């Protein structure tokens, strides 16, 4: 029944990420003004059905210089890593109650970069290795920052496990004694999840996507859908982290409620950020990054060194 | 040359990091704790040659307790000659988990 | 002025040196100090049966040992 | 009590594996049936195969490898 | 207006509703009505394992409340 | 016969799956590319259709060759259009590229662009409007309709 | 079934370290690298300890992160290397399989393996803890000593860093 | 004896051997002095985690942190000698001679 | 091995989308498809060519302060001690060091040429 | 080298208390309460002489109190104590914190009659 157990994880992310290519498209049409899919039977849904369906159908093809282990076990090191993100997430209780999971997020979003990055190379063709250095660029700029807010957010009130997060999470939620932290997490997470070109220069129109520019079409799917997995993951990671849901003791389902609505309505909020601002650019955000970020997070970290240590709201960090 | 203006200036800056039975974050053992007490009460005021020779029994044992070298040795000769007996047939024994 | 040339380097120094400077001044800290002393995850040995020590009770209800009781007491 | 459980159990599985090596291997030469690895004689701390020797798989992994991956 | 975009919101809504609901009620499932009895350190560990210990089954979750007092 | 009734379905089924999507790619030369900027406009939107833009050659189905093709241009064409998947559809655009047109008789034009890549649709008009545009891409899902390809796999 | 799956780990660890220590091109390195961390941290983390495998398995990527940027900057043939495209790279591959397969072979039917030591070749669920009362996972406490015992050692550790920082910034400046 | 020590022992001997003789790359050279650093670090970890060693377990974190700014060094002079030259093999060293 | 199960069942995942990739769906005609793409020109050489690099400093400095994050990571377990004032005082004095290795790079424009 | 002499069960038949493991973590306050003074001769003679097989009388001694313990808490109030236990055991790990209206009903009865 643990088998079961993982299926159930492991069905609801292909509908969530295909049904959310509907979600995008359409937002993002009544957005800017047009109008979604519509004509395909009942709004969309069966046409994202067929979008999954058309690219599996399209019977790819191995460039010449592109030596054949890598090549495909690239995409393959994508998609199952951004799977294996979800095994600690606390939807109410988590797969695998480890007792620690930030970390393991920080590593796993590290793995993600390193499978688009060894697609970027053996892709061979050098405009996936314009882009895959561009990714190095907005990977060296994105997991320090990162990662000490994240020392800074669990510091208050972490002892690095989930259950003990959602437990603090009940008084007043934490986005309010760390609201200019969130704000930059917020922008550092979303560089890092290499969608909205606020922050990303990945999938350009001054190069054609730098990742994937000349692979093949079939694993288009494995790639695609793991990106948009990377959206939910840390959309869902930002819903558990920094602001939460009053969990009815034995009943879970409203938890799920409360925790899933503010959830997309963060995604969406994550979209209508992408709708809407011009790409970026790899100097300035090494500048903007660099000049603007990082003294007031180390600012933010002491402080919150000096915090539990100045009203004894240190944590019973067993 | 070796200097020991750690030990002039009156702080241990460094010898709290050095051995076991020394005082843990919370005060918890080690696995051998009391054979390290053992070798370095036959060997305290000892110029490391009658250590050699004398407290050669006790220091065994705690080698013996870090790495139950022997203990191994001799369980690893049970488990191969219960296998050898096994294979054979000859008296397989179930005490364990039943009579 | 000297304000937004950089100014989020200004707002950094400012709110790193009343961090540095906050902890001079606090009547909490030794409440962290009492409360981050009292609390073990270890065992309260017992000890040999006395010289007559008056400290040190017989009956963990007897009142005459240092017990916590500030913390109900704000 | 949980102390005193764990040393009923740990006198229990000390016995249990004594006469199982006493039965099993009193044919083969040399081999002194009951001593001690040490010289002295202090309470030596079992080392997880005197507890859980020839336990056939199943419990020596419930025993040790429960903790640090299941649950 | 979003009159024409609320039921891809509420299907893939439904499609992030099930699966901590399905998590959940599968770990109600797997212990006889009771909750999964997590465990963080090894104190707690050994109280699980003499849990499972006292049971006679080798399953834990059933825990035998009060009857053998005698 | 109920082989070629499961295949039928599962034909219809795929060939309503090529025809549901269908992203080209911008190859755009001329002016009847800033009719496919209009045809990406919001009074006439081609996602609606699933018709999405999509820079790179390796992941569109259909191609619009729109403008006029030189012979600069066309090797350069071609070395696009083979490296793209085995379902690969040609829209020709615009009086320039059906046939020449207005500029037909020179040097360096190519004289209509069956001299280079097959086409399946011509849409004339220069520009075409985008009406017509999509009347059709609305054929060539049509085509897509009349398929039977794996009826003809079954029954050989 | 299995029991001796930490050993079975440090095989493979084994196997995909030396393949790295062959040295093909620095890509085909690096991929055996992260293979051998990633399950460097697996044994680490199945042996007891909770967070510092993860860590340093972290840390470690970033470094090889760093390298990878660094070996496409400057090491490019007109055709690398795979481990299979050369006589030597293929020789050094099989031979140190070859070694790591007949240690396999020599733990596993045999007694003793005696090369530098005479290693007890049995199962690795000896010795270890037997279930002592911890309640607080003895490695976070471990770790927990450095900022409160730990006084002079950080002074040096952190001023060997700013060290480090200047010495890479006048080293790039000597132009 | 805990076979693990034996076997991480002879990654260690293979990842010396492979820093010591090598082909052309000063690339590959660091990457293996990198990758000997890491078996000597999990070879100590699991010493320590046998021996219950909980007060002195800075060596781990301590250990690594140093041997990997010794890495960073290492990729520093990397980046002058490929600034002097194009190629920077065993040839275009030989320069500067016994 | 929990987490080996699943890491086990995704990799069978990954290698069915594998071969419902290349296998099942129809067929692979060859002989032009395998030239590599850059904007309908065949370039020279290949790629592998030697590519130089803007950032010097960034790389390096980005290992560096990885390595002080991993020095700060156990703040939460040095939380609770009984020498309170000692911890603060080397984590301020870690964090402040940290900060003079930064704006030390910075004011000497290690971070103002190619970044 | 030396030998040890191992006793067999023959002394270490004693009457293992079956609760398990939630209703006896729940009882904790209580259980240090009434019992738990003679235990602590049992704890120094562990601690002081750092050897099990020599303590074990007391072994005896400990798990006689903590049984009559259990009995005198069966045999009188509260059967809602059974409410409390299983109001305990279900909140996954054992939060105190969750269960408490059922905590003041048995403490409050125990209180009361006894
Ligand atoms: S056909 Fe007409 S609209 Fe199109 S490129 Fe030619 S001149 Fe322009």
């Amino acid at each position: 029944m643990f088998m079961i157990n993982v299926l159930t994880l492991i069905i609801p992310i292909l509908l969530a990420v295909a049904f959310l290519t509907l979600v995008e498209r359409k937002v993002l049409g009544y957005m800017q003004f047009r109008k979604g899919p519509n004509v395909v039977g009942p709004y969309g849904l069966l046409q994202p059905i067929a979008d999954a369906i058309k690219l599996f159908i399209k019977e790819p093809l191995r460039p010449a210089t592109s030596s054949i282990s890598m090549f495909i076990l690239a995409p393959i090191l994508a998609l199952t890593l951004a799977l294996t993100m979800w095994i600690p997430l606390p939807m109410p209780y988590p797969l695998i109650n480890m007792n620690l999971g930030v970390l393991f997020m920080l590593a796993m979003s590290s793995l993600a970069v390193y499978s688009i990055l060894w697609s970027g190379w053996a892709s061979n063709s050098k405009y996936a290795l314009i882009g895959a250095l561009r990714a190095v660029a907005q990977t060296i700029s994105y997991e320090v920052t990162l990662a000490i807010i994240l020392l800074s957010v669990l510091l208050m009130n972490g002892s690095f496990t989930l259950s003990t997060l959602i437990i603090t999470q009940e008084q007043v939620w934490l986005i309010f004694p760390a609201w200019p932290l969130a704000m930059m997490w917020f922008i550092s997470t979303l560089a890092e999840t290499n969608r909205a070109p606020f922050d990303l220069t990945e999938g350009e129109s001054e190069l054609v996507s730098g990742f994937n520019v000349e692979y093949a079409a079939g694993p288009f799917a494995l790639f695609f859908m793991a990106e948009y997995a990377n959206i939910i993951m840390m959309n869902i990671f930002t819903t558990t982290l920094f602001l939460g849901a009053f969990h009815n003791p034995y009943m879970p389902e409203l938890y799920t409620i409360n925790f899933t609505i503010k959830s997309l309505l963060l995604s969406i909020t994550f979209l209508w950020i992408r709708a809407s601002y011009p790409r970026f650019r790899y100097d300035q955000l090494m500048h903007l990054l660099w000049k603007n970020f990082l003294p007031l997070t180390l600012a933010l970290c002491m402080w919150h060194v000096s915090l539990p240590i100045l009203l004894s709201s240190i944590p019973p960090q067993t | 040359p070796f200097f020991d203006v750690q030990k002039k200036l009156g702080v241990d800056l460094d010898h709290w990091m050095t051995i076991q039975s020394a005082e843990q974050p919370h005060r918890i053992p080690a696995r051998c704790h009391a054979f390290e007490k053992e070798w370095i009460e036959c060997a305290h005021g000892i110029g490391s040659i009658r250590a050699e020779k004398e407290c050669k029994i006790e220091f065994e044992d705690f080698r013996e307790c870090l790495l139950r070298q022997k203990t191994m040795k001799r369980l690893n000769a049970i488990k191969r000659q219960r296998d050898k007996l096994i294979k054979e047939g000859k008296y397989t024994p179930p005490p364990h988990h039943s009579g | 002025n000297v304000w937004a040339k950089e100014p989020v380097l200004v707002a950094s120094f400012a709110i790193a040196g009343l961090a540095v400077i906050l902890p001079t001044l606090s009547p909490y800290t030794k409440y962290s100090l009492m409360i981050n002393r009292a609390t073990p995850y270890n065992y309260p040995v017992p000890l040999r049966d006395d010289g007559n020590m008056p400290d040190v009770p017989s009956h963990p209800q007897d009142p005459q040992g240092p017990s916590l009781e500030w913390l109900k007491r704000l | 009590l949980l102390q005193a459980e764990k040393d009923r159990r740990v006198l229990q599985m000390l016995r249990e594996n004594l006469e199982e090596e006493a039965t099993i291997m009193k044919d083969v030469p040399g081999w002194k049936v009951g001593e001690s690895v040490f010289h002295t004689t202090r309470w030596v701390t079992p080392m997880m195969g005197e507890l859980y020797g020839l336990r056939t798989g199943e419990e020596i992994l419930s025993s040790t490898y429960g903790f640090i991956w299941y649950t | 207006m979003w009159f024409e975009v609320l039921p891809g919101i509420a299907v893939m809504g439904v499609c992030l509703f099930i699966p901590g609901m399905a998590t959940a009620r599968i770990h109600r499932f797997s212990n006889g009505g009771r909750e999964k009895r997590v465990a963080h350190y090894s104190y707690q560990w050994y109280l699980m394992e003499r849990d499972r210990r006292v049971s006679g089954v080798n399953r834990y979750y059933v825990s035998k409340g009060l009857e053998n007092i005698d | 016969s109920r082989g070629e009734y499961v295949v039928a379905k599962l034909d219809d089924l795929i060939n309503w799956a090529r025809r549901s999507s269908l992203w080209p790619m911008t190859f755009g030369l001329a002016c009847c590319a800033v009719e496919m900027m209009h045809m990406a406009a919001p009074r006439y939107d081609m996602d609606r259709f699933g018709v999405v833009f999509r820079a790179s050659p390796r992941q569109s189905d259909v191609m619009i060759v729109a403008g006029t093709l030189t012979n600069k241009m066309a090797p350069a064409l071609r070395k696009v259009y083979d490296q793209m998947p085995e379902p690969r559809y040609v829209v020709s655009m615009g009086s320039c590229a059906n046939g020449g047109g207005y500029y037909h008789y020179s040097y360096s034009v190519v004289r209509g662009c069956d001299r280079i890549v097959p086409v399946d649709i011509y849409v004339p008009g220069c520009p075409p409007t985008a009406e017509a545009l999509l009347y059709g891409i609305l054929q060539l899902q049509k085509k897509i309709k009349r398929e039977k390809r794996l009826r003809i796999w079954y029954r050989r | 079934m299995m029991t001796y799956i930490v050993f079975i780990l440090s095989i493979i660890f084994v196997m995909g370290f030396v393949g790295f220590s062959s040295k093909p091109s620095p890509i085909y390195g690096g991929l055996g690298l992260i293979v051998s961390g990633g399950v460097g941290c697996g044994i680490v983390l199945n042996f007891g300890g909770s967070f510092l495998g993860l860590m340093v398995f972290l840390i470690y990527l970033g470094g090889m992160m760093v390298v990878f940027g660094y070996t496409t900057a400057m090491a490019t043939e007109q055709y690398p290397e795979v481990w299979v495209s050369n006589k030597v790279v293929l020789g050094t591959f099989i031979t140190g399989l070859l070694m790591e397969f007949l240690m396999v072979y020599y733990v596993l039917k045999d007694k003793e393996v005696e090369i530098v030591f005479k290693f007890n070749g049995m199962g690795d669920w000896v010795i270890y803890d037997t279930g002592d009362s911890g309640f607080f996972s003895e490695e976070a406490m471990g770790i927990a000593a450095l900022y409160s015992y730990g006084t002079w050692l950080v002074i040096v550790t952190g001023w060997s860093l700013l060290i480090g920082v200047v010495v890479i910034m006048e080293i790039t400046r000597g132009n | 004896m805990s076979l693990v020590y034996m076997n991480i022992m002879m990654a260690f001997t293979v990842s010396l051997t492979g820093l010591l003789m090598y082909r052309s790359h000063l690339m590959s050279s660091l990457l293996c002095l990198e990758g000997m650093m890491l078996s000597l670090f999990i070879l100590a970890t699991l010493m320590i985690l046998n021996s219950h060693f909980t007060l002195a377990s800075m060596m781990p974190i301590i250990l690594l942190v140093f041997a990997a700014c010794e890495a960073a060094l290492g990729l520093s002079l990397l980046v002058m000698v490929s600034n002097t030259y194009g190629t920077d093999y065993v040839q275009n060293l030989n320069l500067l001679q016994c | 091995m929990n987490l080996m199960i699943t890491l086990l069942t995704n990799f069978t995942l990954a290698t069915l989308l594998v071969t419902i990739a290349f296998w099942l769906p129809q067929l692979n005609v060859y002989s032009e498809k395998t030239s590599p793409y850059e904007c309908g020109f065949d370039p020279m050489g290949s790629a592998r060519l030697p590519f130089s690099m803007k950032f010097f400093l960034v790389a390096i400095t980005f290992l560096l302060f990885d390595l002080e994050i991993a020095l700060l990571l156990p703040l939460p377990w040095a939380s609770q001690t009984t020498n309170l004032n000692t911890m603060l005082t080397m984590a301020l004095l870690l964090i402040f060091l940290l900060a003079v290795s930064l704006a030390y790079e910075w004011t000497q424009k290690g971070l103002e040429w190619t970044e | 080298p030396g030998i040890v002499e191992l006793p067999s069960l023959e002394d270490l038949k004693v009457q293992e208390v079956k609760v398990s493991s939630s209703v006896l973590k729940a009882a904790a306050h209580h259980y240090g309460a009434q019992c738990d003074k003679p235990n602590k001769e049992f704890m120094l003679c562990r601690w002081e002489e750092k050897d099990p097989r020599r303590c074990l009388e007391e072994g005896k001694l400990v798990n006689q109190c903590a049984l009559e313990f259990f009995r005198q808490i069966k045999r009188h109030c509260a059967e809602p104590f059974t409410e409390y236990w299983t109001c305990i055991d279900y909140s996954g790990l054992q939060l105190f914190r969750r269960c408490r209206k059922e905590q003041a009903q048995f403490d409050k009865c125990v209180l009361d009659k006894l």
